[PDB]
RNA sequence: GUUAAUUCCGAUAACGAACGAGACUCUGGCAUGCUAACUAGUUACGCGACCCCGGUCGGCGUAACUUCUUAGAGGGACAAGUGGCGUUCAGCCACCCGAGAUUGAGCAAUAACAGGUCUGUGAUGCCCUUAGAUGUCCGGGGCUGCACGCGCGCUACACUGACUGGCUCAGCGUGUGCCUACCCUACGCCGGCAGGCGCGGGUAACCCGUUGAACCCCAUUCGUGAUGGGGAUCGGGGAUUGCAAUUAUUCCCCAUGAACGAGGAAUUCCCAGUAAGUGCGGGUCAUAAGCUUGCGUUGAUUAAGUCCCUGCCCUUUGUACACA
């Protein structure tokens, strides 16, 4: 009886995103390659298939803590913005990426717009992430 | 539990300090055998508590130098770990014996001071301090603007100094200091 | 005051070279490999990876800042 | 010309133009009869061993 | 049978770790995660020092669940290590005889005192005229 | 620098003869003596007075104090 | 019957005295209450430069103004509680009654 | 694989500019003026060039495919906000200027401002700072 | 003789005193002992979701309880125990037990400066001007101007690194206004970003907020090339604030890609959760931090000394000095 908590989280996201690629039911956006992930960043993501990871990462985050809205997702993925000859600061992520990712994980039944705002993990979507932890846990062993 | 071994890989036993002059100022043995080169602290509170700090810890603390990496213990700990790995597979025995031998051969035994300068000998504690200082600064300068990583620069500096080959930076400073001191005698 | 001219891809004079004595080094690392063969750092990483698969060098440690290789045990 | 090593018997005081060198008297373990006074640079306890490159010159008292 | 519970806390700079030790079959888990999967992984033997220095047979029969809040990455590491050691001592004190706490407490201290006694060091305030507690701005005589 | 100021020394030198029969040998018992037998504005000053009185008694045993 | 009273005052010595009295002032009339609960102390800080002129060493003032907050609650109708809080109020302490 | 190809070209000539073949393709084509560290990356993704390949490794059809994309950005789903000459004054056309075109275009804008004797034109003529920053103690070594 | 101390012991033509120091206030540490907690929580219970009896659940509700959170009262540490040094006094060193055997600030004497402030004041003497005003208001410009010299800082010169992903940790503290316009923000849609549009909470341990902060950590690409280091300068475009932004307020996008390869003589700050790295709040704020003032995080090398340099305190001594 394994669970997302009990398995290594670093390669858990790698396996969960590859499952989404095999499904082919995510409805990726059309500017996936010409967009920059956040203003504090400097280049486009090196891997072309980042959208499968970004969807996977948010789906993992919604498991640990529910009720995370779009304004939460931009704060979770923010980082240090180097401002030239200015001291660096903290800059939030992009809203559009979070919105389309959350709308992506809702198109197929993985999340739902629960009350009080934000999104939570649906009971059937919870099964999917628990199935992945099964194969990741045994693969290391 | 017995046989506390560094990193869970290197055994602290079978390490022998040949020079009795610095025996009590190098902490390798059973009372100071720890799984990690990381420790809480409280070693600078009094004058001689420094000698009860494990020697591998004292080397890690001598690697957070030159501004860019003050107070970065995690990066320094992993540097020593990788350096100890490649000292073993390049020399063939426990790196603790390599590090200890370098300390013995690198700490200068005589210096000069303003009292024209007079030649005075060095106390055992400062001999340890100078050794760790010299061994680390050699690795730092050998890795700056160079392709090879900081880990192997630290590895060969310990290896070269242990054999006393004179091609290491630490030894080139020791004989310099002892040759100047002799001329000031 | 000195300039390094490191190639990016093996010549046929060079690929056959590191299949002879590189699997015989005690210490194998992209940094040390680069300076003996005068090749780019990335080139050594890609080459040392292929030799790893063939089983002629065994991996002892792997970190984002350094990967370390040894040679196969004698006999 | 061999090299001798000796142990300090007590700490006499702090000397030097800037208080950076200590006078202590050393006692050879090779010979338990001969003791001399020497300057030493660095923090020194009582009973530790000093490596004497040459052990023929005596340090004047302060 | 009766519930065998004791809840002890651990301290560091600001991080605190309260551990609920009950009677079980040898379970250890932090925030719902095991000890080995605790970031950063480079500081892993710091968590494993009390268990390795005592063995699993002493941790058999109990379950530990440590929850943490505050401090930093390294500060927490020294808080979980603080609570698990203190929890085992406070268990053998109340539900096991005194002869079992003593040799446990001897072993823990002689490895390091700070494994059962908190560290009083705390950050100190910043004074005006300097970037920190004791540093001062550059003098500009001319 | 643990040097007793005249305020701590004077109170101890006055308390001690008025209550030599009550004041004893240990610090904790005569800490309780001073709290009620004389008004002390603060704890930290009471401890210093009581501590010096304890030190004074041991001197009295060997020989008279001037 | 659920009524809650708030006690906010700068002085911490006096605020407890009124707090202590009303717990006694309620328990005497055998009506159950929930104990004195204390909100975290609020510190107000105004850091300013000492000198009105320009020169001098750069010196600053550390002003503070603490606010201590207390809550007590009663299960009683309005007619009893009006006269409870109308007697023996320290001038520093202020009392405000609310109905849940 | 890791052996030098027989067709490897150490210097490529695109848009009257030398390109270092020993460099990665994404960063090598940055050599021509008008393309940066990001516009180069999207161009090589609007088309299908293996980013891992170095500049001197890809075929001549592949490079001539790349050149056409750059000079006609709007024809291949390049967003309009990703250009450096959006909504110009001459033809109102959102275009991408490259190599000598960027140098020629800049010099015309500088003489355009001086044509009407605007303030920024005069500052450029006098060789001073134009964006309102202080010139009391900065930018000294250039001005003798 | 002693102390951090004109702090004490003690000598004594002095006796008894006064301020300052110390005492004192706040703050840090630690108390499973006390008082409490639906604006703080824990444990058990009963559900429910998921994995295969157990496990996870900041998903829900409830019976005790106060360890974690909060805030009050008391406690606790005193050179008190022990061993040496000492006129055997004042006291000092070390060790045992201990949370702790020097936490950090605040306040702070007599005398003086011709130190700064008349641009803080309806604090003010005297002098000047007062209707073509040195009063007050309105429009525009300047206080930013650039052959140069100086000071406080920020960003850098790279691999102990940069970039792209993933992973995981805080603490102080603010928030809708007397005039007075001007608050903090959750959620959902629109956009690539800056942002815009509907909707709710909060006068606050109630909501933003479990403040998902950086550094750090793991995995990629780069490979010693002024290069994917560095981001100055300059062109084009889009928003927000404001009655008005041009001499670009600020923000965002593309492109442009300078010096800089560790810094001469010289000089500053610092010794323990300290230096340094790192980010986050208040102040200034219509628009708003390279500054200051606070907070946490990661966390050292060296040293327990001296009067050599710069100065300070007491005694003796010389003086042709006394705005010294
Ligand atoms: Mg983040
Ligand atoms: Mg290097
Ligand atoms: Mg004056
Ligand atoms: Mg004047
Ligand atoms: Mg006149
Ligand atoms: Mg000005
Ligand atoms: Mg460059
Ligand atoms: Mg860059
Ligand atoms: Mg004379």
């Amino acid at each position: 009886g394994v669970t997302v908590k009990d398995v290594n989280q670093q390669e858990f996201v790698r396996a969960l995103a590859a499952f989404l690629k095999k499904s082919g039911k995510l409805k990726v956006p059309e500017w996936v390659d010409t967009v920059k992930l956040a203003k504090h960043k400097e280049l486009a993501p090196y891997d072309e298939n980042w959208f499968y990871t970004r969807a996977a990462s948010t789906a993992r985050h919604l498991y640990l803590r529910g009720g995370a809205g779009v304004g939460s997702m931009t704060k979770i993925y923010g980082g240090r913005q180097r401002n030239g000859v200015m001291p660096s600061h903290f800059s939030r992520g992009s809203k559009s990426v979070a919105r389309r990712v959350l709308q992506a994980l809702e198109g197929l039944k993985m999340v739902e717009k629960d009350q009080d705002g934000g999104r939570k993990l649906t009971p059937q979507g919870q099964r999917d992430l628990d199935r992945i932890a099964g194969q990741v846990a045994a693969a290391k062993k | 539990t017995p046989d506390i071994k560094l990193f869970g890989k290197w055994s602290t036993d079978d390490v022998q300090i040949n020079d009795i002059s610095l025996q009590d100022y190098i902490a390798v043995k059973e009372k100071y055998a720890k799984y990690l080169p990381h420790s809480a602290g409280r070693y600078a509170a009094k004058r001689f508590r420094k000698a009860q700090c494990p020697i591998v810890e004292r080397l890690t603390n001598s690697m957070m130098m030159h501004g860019r990496n003050n107070g970065k213990k995690l990066m320094t700990v992993r540097i020593v770990k990788h350096a100890f790995e490649i000292i073993h597979l390049l020399t063939g025995e426990n790196p603790l014996q390599v590090l200890v031998n370098a300390i013995i051969n690198s700490g200068p035994r005589e210096d000069s001071t303003r009292i024209r300068r007079q030649a005075v000998d060095v106390s055992p504690l400062r001999r340890v301090n100078q050794a760790i200082w010299l061994l680390c600064t050699g690795a730092r300068e050998a890795a700056f603007r160079n392709i090879k990583t900081i880990a192997e620069c630290l590895a060969d500096e310990l290896i070269n100094a242990a054999k006393g080959s004179s091609n290491s930076y630490a030894i080139k400073k020791k004989d310099e200091l002892e040759r100047v001191a002799k001329s000031n005698r | 005051r000195d300039k390094l001219n490191n190639l990016v891809l093996f010549d046929k004079a060079t690929y056959d070279k590191l299949c002879k004595e590189v699997p015989n080094y005690k210490l194998i690392t992209p940094a040390v490999v680069s300076e003996r063969l005068k090749i780019r750092g990335s080139l050594a990483r890609a080459a040392l990876q292929e030799l790893l698969s063939k089983g002629l060098i065994k991996l002892v440690s792997k970190h984002r800042a350094q990967v370390i290789y040894t040679r196969n045990t004698k006999g | 010309q061999p090299i001798k090593l000796a142990r300090v018997t007590k700490v006499l005081g702090r000397t030097g133009s800037q208080g950076q060198c200590t006078q202590v008297r050393v006692e050879f373990m090779d010979d338990t009869s001969r003791s001399i006074i020497r300057n030493v640079k660095g923090p020194v306890r009582e009973g530790d061993v000093l490596t004497l490159l040459e052990s023929e010159r005596e340090a004047r008292r302060l | 049978g009766p519930l065998q519970s004791v809840q002890v806390f651990g301290r560091k700079k600001t991080a605190t770790a309260v551990a609920h030790c009950k009677r079980g079959n040898g379970l250890i888990k932090v925030n719902g995660r095991p000890l080995e999967m605790i970031e950063p992984r480079t500081l892993q033997y710091k968590l494993l020092e009390p268990v390795l220095l005592l063995g699993k047979e002493r941790f058999a029969g109990v379950d530990i669940r440590v929850r943490v809040k505050g401090g930093g990455h390294v500060a927490q590491i020294y808080a979980i290590r603080q609570s698990i050691s203190k929890a085992l001592v406070a268990y053998y004190q109340k539900y096991v005889d005194e002869a079992s706490k003593k040799e446990i407490k001897d072993i823990l201290i002689q490895y390091d005192r700070t494994l059962l006694v908190a560290d009083p060091r705390r950050c100190e305030s910043k004074k005006f005229g300097g970037p920190g507690a004791r540093a001062r701005y550059q003098k500009s005589y001319r | 620098g643990r040097v007793r100021t005249k305020t701590v020394k004077k109170a101890a030198r006055v308390i001690i003869e008025k209550y030599y029969t009550r004041l004893g040998n240990d610090f904790h018992t005569n800490k309780r003596v001073c709290e009620e037998i004389a008004i002390i504005p603060s704890k930290k000053l009471r401890n210093k007075i009581a501590g010096y009185v304890t030190h004074l008694m041991k001197r009295i045993q060997r020989g008279p104090v001037r | 019957h659920r009524i809650r009273i708030t006690l906010t005052s700068r002085n911490v010595k006096s605020l407890e005295k009124v707090c202590a009295d009303l717990i006694r002032g309620a328990k005497e009339k055998n009506l159950k209450v929930k104990g004195p609960v204390r909100m975290p102390t609020k510190t107000l800080r105004i850091t300013t430069r000492k000198t009105p002129c320009g020169e001098g060493s750069k010196t600053w003032d550390r002003f503070q103004m603490r606010i201590h907050k207390r809550l007590i609650d009663l299960h009683s109708p309005s007619e009893i509680v009006k006269q409870i809080t109308s007697i023996s109020i320290e001038p520093g302490v202020e009392v405000e009654v609310t109905i849940a | 694989s890791l052996v030098i190809p027989e067709k490897f070209q150490h210097i490529l000539r695109v848009l009257n500019t030398n390109i270092d073949g020993r460099r990665k393709i994404a960063f090598a084509i940055t050599a021509i003026k008008g393309v940066g560290r990001r516009y180069a990356h999207v161009v090589l993704r609007k088309a299908d060039i293996d980013l891992t390949k170095r500049a001197g490794e890809l075929t001549e059809d592949e490079v001539e495919r790349v050149i056409t994309i750059m000079q006609n950005p709007r024809q291949y789903k390049i967003p309009d906000w990703f250009l450096n000459r959006q909504k110009d004054v001459k033809d109102g056309k959102y275009s991408q200027v490259l190599a000598n075109g960027l140098d020629n275009k800049l010099r015309e804008d500088l003489e355009r401002l001086k044509k009407i004797r605007a303030h920024r034109g005069l500052r450029h003529f006098w060789g001073l700072r134009v964006r309102g920053q202080h010139t009391k103690t900065t930018g000294r070594r250039g001005r003798t």
